[PDB]
């Protein structure tokens, strides 16, 4: 679980404006017929910003346009613009199958 | 200068009119959806007095913006 758009100089830094999310495709898939994954966003502070459903995807394009119209407005009702970002992700199934121990970069 | 200046499908096809801000072309990198890409040209040098590009120096080749410039 890592991002695609990392600084070379030092890690855990994003230049670009948008953040690339991406992640392996689960083990022991085809066991299961249908998955998906459930993305949360969390603040410096910690104030959840996001809660994503992706599913037969696991290359997540996070947009700049999102994290000041959609999240700076509806968490202080301002413009703004957050520069420290959080993420986790879990694997959950269908029919009760939930992965353990979420999972961030 | 050089400016970032394109949400973009595909490749465009590099600017022909010496303008800063080239015929409907933006001058700053603006917002994408997640389909869109970004490109960039290494702009030749500008004439603050005339706010063009010189004469001759053309724009550079159009590039994918990945990351930094």
């Amino acid at each position: 679980f890592r991002v695609v758009n990392t600084a070379s100089g030092d890690v855990t830094e994003f230049v670009g404006p948008d953040v690339k999310l991406a992640w392996d495709k689960i083990p022991e898939e085809e066991i299961i017929p249908e998955i998906y994954y459930t993305l949360e966003i969390y603040d410096s502070q910690d104030r959840m910003l996001r809660s994503v459903r992706i599913e037969d995807v696991y290359t997540y394009d996070y947009l700049l346009t999102y994290n000041k119209a959609d999240f700076a407005l509806l968490n202080s009702g301002a413009l703004g613009i957050n520069r420290k970002l959080r993420f986790r992700i879990r694997a959950e199934g269908e029919n009760g199958e939930q992965s353990v121990g979420w999972a961030t970069i | 200068t050089v400016f970032i200046y394109i949400i973009g499908t595909s490749l465009p096809a590099k600017p022909t009119s010496p303008a800063y801000p080239p015929s409907g072309w933006s001058k700053t990198p603006p917002n994408r959806t997640s389909n869109t890409q970004n490109i960039y040209c290494s702009t030749g040098t500008l004439d603050p007095v005339t706010n063009q590009l010189v004469s001759g120096t053309s724009w550079s080749d159009v590039v994918q913006w990945s990351g930094t410039e």
